[PDB]
């Protein structure tokens, strides 16, 4: 299925998922 | 200072498919700056789909998914917009818009810059050139007052037409319509125009038609009606 | 999804009034909100974005309110080129990410009654079969107004179709144009056609005629 919202935060749990929008 | 060009109008019959383009004109470009938006006639906004950085995801509209794709050359600075298995209710103006910086919350921005719009017209029906009728001028028009005529612009496809009064030195009193699309499929407008009623028997009154979708030019001259 | 409700659809208000525009959400999108405004034929443009922040070039009179599910845009004192149509949208949630489906501000003027006039086919077209008949409402605010046809004293029903023009930029009127088509044996069969109007701006209604075949 599509990424959506709920998931793409959920994988931002992940602080260097986070990371690489916050270089 | 940063502008975005987008291709030019595209017509089409049901089940085939478009390809829109967008070119920025410079600055820093990723398939992720811009995303795309539609807007049907006298409709609101609609988001299409645009592209999640980092992951370059493409992610789109749940009701278009599997008809749309969003791709981006960076090497052109340039988004395209393919839409297939087109539809009636496809027919809209497509606009593409920068995304924004997205803050503390990615992956999207806001839309901060837009193109100027491509016109995409979905329809079985073909080209063809208006017939153009006088709206002539009432033969009780007030003696000394103000008299209303007019040009019908009738049955054509695709827009647009554009209408001018006496080769565009004649503005003043001018309403040319919004087109209407008729059940049969083809658009038809008025143009009008009010003029001092005593000056129908010695001033000429034209309506320059243009469609140039088919190559169509019209000039009618618009008197009143002769009595039999 | 989160559903974008504006209200009101349009408001009506003179240069120089504040103008209040609400949109609410289905549920909270926290401030995660922006507004655009747009004109006919141009791209949106970007107001206020994230509930209350002012886009660079966007002048003060304009600020945005709310936080959760309920957000305000106000213009302080409407200048001539704000009346528009303004759209709020929702960047946190998606797919899709949504729009409100729009408010329109228009000017609010004096009241103008429409100038009627009624135009008869061409003997060109009814020769192809098709006779259309215009009726012409020039010039006249509020936009609001009713247009009905009469053919020998038949009222007509689904076979008109009505255009209007943008707000006038001089004078702040409408015009419209009312087209009923009958086909020509359909016409041939009748002698009075008329137009009948009906405006806040007129004491009575205005009724346009002609008989088919006499000058």
């Amino acid at each position: 299925m599509q990424w959506n919202s709920t998931a793409f935060h959920q994988a931002l749990q992940d602080p260097r998922v986070r990371g690489l929008y916050f270089p | 200072q940063v502008q975005l060009v987008q291709s030019g109008a595209e017509v089409k019959k049901p089940g085939s498919s478009v390809k829109v383009s967008c070119k920025a004109s410079g600055g820093t470009f990723k398939t992720y700056t811009l995303t795309w938006v539609r807007q049907a006639p006298g409709q609101g906004l609609e988001w299409l789909g645009g592209i999640i950085p980092i992951f370059d995801a493409p992610n789109y509209a749940p009701k278009l998914l599997g008809r749309l794709t969003i791709t981006a050359d960076e090497s052109t600075k340039t988004s395209y917009m393919e839409l297939s298995s087109l539809r009636s209710e496809d027919s809209a103006i497509y606009y593409c818009a920068r995304v924004g910086d997205y803050g503390d919350h990615p992956p999207w921005g806001w839309f901060d810059l837009w193109g100027q719009g491509t016109l995409v017209t979905v329809s079985s029906a073909s080209t063809k050139g208006p017939s153009v009728f006088p709206l002539a001028p009432s033969s009780k028009s007030t003696s000394g007052g103000t008299a209303a005529l007019g040009c019908l612009v009738k049955d054509y496809f695709p827009e647009p037409v554009t209408v001018s009064w006496n080769s565009g030195a004649l503005t003043s009193g001018v309403h040319t319509f919004p087109a209407v699309l008729q059940s049969s499929g083809l658009y038809s407008l008025s143009s009008v125009v009010t003029v001092p009623s005593s000056s129908l028997g010695t001033q000429t009154y034209i309506c320059n038609v243009n469609h140039k979708p088919s190559n169509t030019k019209v000039d009618k001259k618009v008197e009143p009606k002769s009595c039999d | 999804e989160i559903v974008l409700t504006q209200s009101p659809a349009t408001l009506s208000l003179s240069p120089g009034a504040r103008a209040s525009l609400s949109c609410r959400a289905s549920q909270s999108v926290n401030n995660f909100l922006a507004w655009y405004q747009q004109k006919p034929g141009q791209a949106p443009r970007l107001l206020i974005y994230d509930a209350s922040k002012r886009a660079t070039g966007i002048p003060a009179r304009f600020s945005g309110s709310g936080s959760g599910t309920d957000f305000t845009l106000t213009i302080s004192s409407l200048e001539p080129e704000d009346f528009a149509v303004y759209y709020c949208q929702q960047r946190t949630n998606w797919p899709p990410l949504t729009f409100g489906g729009g408010t329109k501000v228009e000017i609010k003027r004096t009241v103008a009654a429409p100038s009627v006039f009624i135009f008869p086919p061409s003997d060109e077209q009814l020769k192809s079969g098709t006779a259309s008949v215009v009726c012409l409402l020039n010039n006249f605010y509020p936009r609001e107004a009713k247009v009905q046809w009469k053919v020998d004293n038949a009222l007509q029903s689904g076979n008109s179709q009505e255009s209007v023009t943008e707000q006038d930029s001089k004078d702040s009127t409408y015009s419209l144009s009312s087209t009923l088509t009958l086909s020509k044996a359909d016409y041939e069969k009748h002698k009075v056609y008329a137009c009948e109007v009906t405006h806040q701006g007129l004491s009575s209604p205005v009724t346009k005629s002609f008989n088919r075949g006499e000058c």
